[PDB]
């Protein structure tokens, strides 16, 4: 009932939408659904993740072809082709410190309305941020960060929605699978449902709208 | 007349070694700092990669793509090891459970601040990791090469763009060994490759003198 | 290997005064041998961050019924009467946490944050004595980090270096306290041997756990 | 002359279950709302709870009694095909982020801008608030289910006792009646053959108006 094709799943991602993309240097990235996006051509679009990728490898292949008005990440350096676009000014970047955007996705998907961390203060990060001072010591409050979609990735996933993120493809997929309005894992192997212990689960099926294969 | 590279690089890994002890829990940079982990022998280190490992073993011999480090290279896991997501990886870090994490510098200062993820206009990776990682690790150890094509990084005041503010706690270089204190920069140790007149010459901050072992 | 050790040596770093985590929701996940222990050696004055105080017979409750307990800092005090007759008396002191909110604020001093902002509470008693913070015309609750000296938690299987397992509802805050206080014992149920757990199946890492007890 | 005890609950918990559809994620309360368990037929709905449960099923034969996995009122469980156990701070993301479709609560006293007090009667009973706050202010419906009276009026104008969160009540359903809460504030939707429009009147504190 969920599992439905790549032709379906991508009609959820529109033009100008805000995009959850789970993955590590492309580890744990949903790379079939990319190349579907890049098949679709959807422009304008937000990246919210860890990294931009490679330019041959994950959300970086949404970067080459002109498809992201802007990026919100942790690291930029494997890809230069953001690097490029983000001197000359095509490309907005907005580098977040990597436990902060951490913590700032689970906040939109926790219902919190804010974090404070220590992390970026006296630094550049701290620029357009409000301090908070709590029993004597300075934070910044980073804020919660909702995107209408998320491409998340597992290397299995029980017919209901359960997810596994085996090894280290976990990075920020459960995190964003709790933080977007429609949710779409991109499923390595499709269990059955119940097949996966209530034990050994990553991501919950209430969080998954729709599984896709690779 | 500048040394051998591959042997500035082996000085400073064995001697970052020698500062940990038993359990350690130990994040290493991409860079210089990966190589400590070539002298480190039977420690009893676990390793954290910053992607969501804890308890890093060593590559493997002809490789999963689905578990690699925070710089994206094949990985295995040791004996006793958890695998997460993000956000658990930076409660590790932030939280204050590295006992030590050792990284690079573009600048540092007799303040213990630190400049090591921006140049401006000329590279700008992100900060992935690593602001979270300077404010939050236990002890935090820069490896570095003392000078950078024969200008000075060891500063008075850091002039790049900073990493963090007040984090740094040991500089270990090839020619020195700098600990930071509440009153400034303190040489606890001159090696066989330089002097007291040669790091006084290659140091812009004062420091005073330990204790010294030379 | 090394971390396995004697209730009574587990028990010596427990000391008067100091705030602990104990783990269990109505005590399903309490470590109870653990506070059997704790109950021989009198230990005076504490202050227990909980889910909730157990039952007068079970948990957390027996401590307070002791006269061991200082203060609390719980969601729930009602499947225990003695609880209640301490707060009302002023023998004991009782600090009324949202559960969210609580398992938020143990988790930020694990996590290293400096306090979280949750809408549970506004225009309720918990809001008072607390910044409101307002993040783009909404109003929020500032919740502080609460850091203990010791955490008492309870794994139905730890491995020798540490690594916990909770099954089923045992993980109520355990996973949580584990990273949230200076000292970290574990109540095993059982004791498998070091690197027997995979790292996927794991709820608590070894990095967090002090010292393993096995339950008496 | 009041009501037989069960039969309140019976027609509450009824109509509690028709505000489900298939894939709704609810979290019911200890007491009244556990029953709408029984009424949920076949409707698709995965019950949460706060210790840590997701898709709780329904109680063991007696003799396969775990004490390791119990529900929020500590009463053993087992679990239905597909669920997850988790830690706290994950089962309140669940809570406070709007993943639950509906909770189902009883309530003290409740009032017309939507605030609900049920957590603390001020010297008489002090349980906590257990995790009913974080549940009425992070759920998407938060459905009220109680008796009308208690002996008392109970649907006030503005509630006078301790607030469990202000603006949250969707929905208030008691054994004489079907209320909406809107911005306009109460709008009777429906009444019981156990009551009527006079009886509710004399009943009802809060000021309201009717549909068709």
């Amino acid at each position: 009932q969920k599992i439905v094709s790549m032709e379906e799943a991508i009609s959820h991602v529109k033009d100008g939408m805000t995009v959850h993309i789970g993955g590590f240097i492309a580890c744990g990235t949903p790379e079939s659904i990319i190349t579907a996006l890049i098949e679709k051509g959807v422009k304008d679009l937000t990246i919210v993740a860890n990294d931009t990728g490679l330019i041959d490898k994950g959300i970086g292949r949404l970067v080459v072809n002109n498809q992201v008005k802007k990026v919100i990440a942790s690291h930029i350096g494997t890809n230069p082709e953001t690097g490029r676009r983000m001197q000359s000014g095509e490309m907005e970047v907005e580098l977040v410190p990597q436990g902060t955007l951490a913590e700032r996705v689970r906040a939109a998907g926790y219902g919190l309305g804010g974090i404070l961390t220590p992390t970026g203060l006296g630094t550049i990060v701290q620029e357009g941020k409000q301090i908070i001072n709590v029993d004597g010591k300075d934070y910044l409050l980073e804020k919660p960060i909702k995107a209408d979609v998320a491409l998340i990735f597992g290397t299995k996933v029980d017919e209901l929605g359960n997810v596994i993120c085996e090894k280290t493809t976990k990075n920020f997929n459960p995190l964003m699978a709790t933080a977007a309005d429609v949710v779409i894992v991109e499923a390595l192997e499709i269990v059955p449902a119940g097949s996966l212990s209530p034990e050994h689960l990553d991501i919950s099926r209430i969080f998954i709208d729709y599984i896709v294969k690779s | 007349m500048e040394m051998d590279k591959n042997l500035v690089r082996e000085v400073i890994a064995k001697r970052v070694a020698q500062e940990f002890h038993d359990g350690y829990v130990v994040n290493l940079g991409i860079g210089l700092p990966t190589l400590v982990a070539n002298y480190v022998g039977d420690m009893d280190v676990i390793f954290q990669s910053e992607n969501g490992c804890i308890g890093v073993g060593p590559a493997p011999e002809k490789e999963d793509p689905y578990l690699v480090n925070a710089g994206a290279g094949f990985i295995t896991a040791a004996k006793g090891a958890m695998f997460f997501d993000s956000a658990y990886s930076f409660g590790i870090i932030r939280g204050g459970h590295v006992d030590a994490t050792v990284l690079g510098a573009l600048e540092v200062d007799e303040k213990g601040n630190l400049a090591n993820w921006m140049i401006p206009g000329k590279k700008v990776p992100g900060m992935g990791g690593a602001m979270d990682l300077v404010v939050g690790a236990k002890k935090v150890i820069v490896a570095m090469e003392h000078t950078s094509n024969g200008a000075i990084k060891i500063l008075k005041e850091c002039k790049l763009p900073l990493t963090a503010v007040g984090v740094v706690d040991l500089i270990i270089t090839e020619k020195a060994v700098f600990e930071v204190t509440d009153k400034g920069l303190v040489l606890k140790e001159i090696t066989p490759y330089s002097s007291l007149e040669d790091i006084k010459a290659t140091t812009a901050a004062d420091f005073i003198i330990a204790d010294l072992k030379k």
